[PDB]
């Protein structure tokens, strides 16, 4: 249930 | 650090989160 | 964090979450110590028990966070790690002795208003502040209960207890390396760490200087919040050496 981080943290 | 344990929202401003008086009064010698 | 309370904003901006990218869960607490190294239990990285065993790959740090699952955009800052390195002693085995690691960043992580480093003590500091009745705080996203998970970070403060009574209240050997802390049945106040809060800090303000020392790190209990039990932290300055070395050599 946690949200998506940016992708660009691998 | 010499900054090191001293926060930005509090120590900093001379602010006092609302338990730490709670600690310090924990602390009698 | 058992019958603890919800921390202000920028409270402990020392606070470290360790994440686990797949899936993607909370792994554990830790603390953050300069602006490249971050301080946590050696279980949250190596449990053979429980089949636990990261690298650093399978992780990432979240510094100056505040809400447990969402991503705090232009608050919280995500760094991957370079290298682990646990406490060659750490006793998995038995009582989780030398419970302590740390974990060096790739980049040096910028500070603000939520990101800050806590102090770690030295001999005197620990000798003053380290007493039976002495409180400290914990926090952590853990557990809320033993048997459910927070929506923001949760603290918690704690007296130190007398060692007679933490090696009273388990079967467990107690080492040197260790101290617990948690009021006792008839002190009537409530409050433990749990699952998921470990690797968090312990600390003290010391009224001497006014800063922040970390003097504990979330380590182990037997349950969470229950009568006669207290919880257990790694002691940090018995680590320092360690500590020390490893920054000397690595960083
Ligand atoms: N202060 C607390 N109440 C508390 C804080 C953190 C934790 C999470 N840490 C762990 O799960 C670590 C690795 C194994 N373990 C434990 O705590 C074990 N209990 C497991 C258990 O009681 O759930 C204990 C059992 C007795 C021998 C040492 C290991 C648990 C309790
Ligand atoms: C934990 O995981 C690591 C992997 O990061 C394992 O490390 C291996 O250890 C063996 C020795 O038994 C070496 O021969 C390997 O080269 C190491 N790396 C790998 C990828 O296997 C380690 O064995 C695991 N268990 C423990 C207790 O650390
Ligand atoms: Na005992
Ligand atoms: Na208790």
């Amino acid at each position: 249930d946690f949200e998506e981080i940016p992708e660009e943290y691998l | 650090e010499a900054d090191c344990g001293l926060r930005p929202l509090f120590e900093k401003k001379s602010l006092e989160d609302k338990t730490e008086r709670e600690l310090l009064e924990s602390y009698i010698d | 964090i058992v019958e603890g309370s919800d921390a202000e904003i920028g409270m402990s901006p020392w606070q470290v979450m360790l994440f686990r990218k797949s899936p993607q869960e909370l792994l554990c607490g830790a603390s953050l110590i300069s602006d490249r190294w971050v301080l946590t239990a050696a279980h949250c990285l190596l449990y053979p028990p429980w089949d636990k065993n990261f690298t650093e790959n399978d992780l990432l740090v979240r510094i100056g966070k505040h809400s447990r699952t969402r991503y705090e955009r232009n608050i919280e800052k995500i760094s991957m790690l370079e290298k682990i390195y646990i406490h060659p002693r750490y006793n998995w085995r038995e009582n989780l002795d030398r419970d302590i690691a740390l974990m060096k960043l790739k980049k040096p992580v910028a500070f603000s208003d939520y990101i800050h480093p806590v102090c770690l003590p030295d001999r005197e500091t620990a000798a003053s502040l380290l007493q039976a009745g002495y409180k400290g705080r914990v926090t952590g996203w853990g557990n809320l209960k033993e048997t459910g998970q927070p929506s923001v970070l949760q603290v918690v403060n704690l007296p130190i207890v007398e060692r007679p009574v933490c090696k009273d209240s388990t079967r467990i050997r107690i080492t040197d390396n260790m101290f617990c802390a948690g009021y006792k049945p008839d002190e009537g106040k409530r409050g433990d760490a749990c699952e998921g809060d470990s690797g968090g800090p312990f600390v003290m303000k010391s009224p001497f200087n006014n800063r922040w020392y970390q003097m504990g790190i979330v380590s182990w209990g037997e349950g969470c919040d229950r009568d006669g039990k207290y919880g257990f932290y790694t002691h940090v300055f018995r680590l320092k050496k360690w500590i020390q070395k490893v920054i000397d050599q690595f960083g």
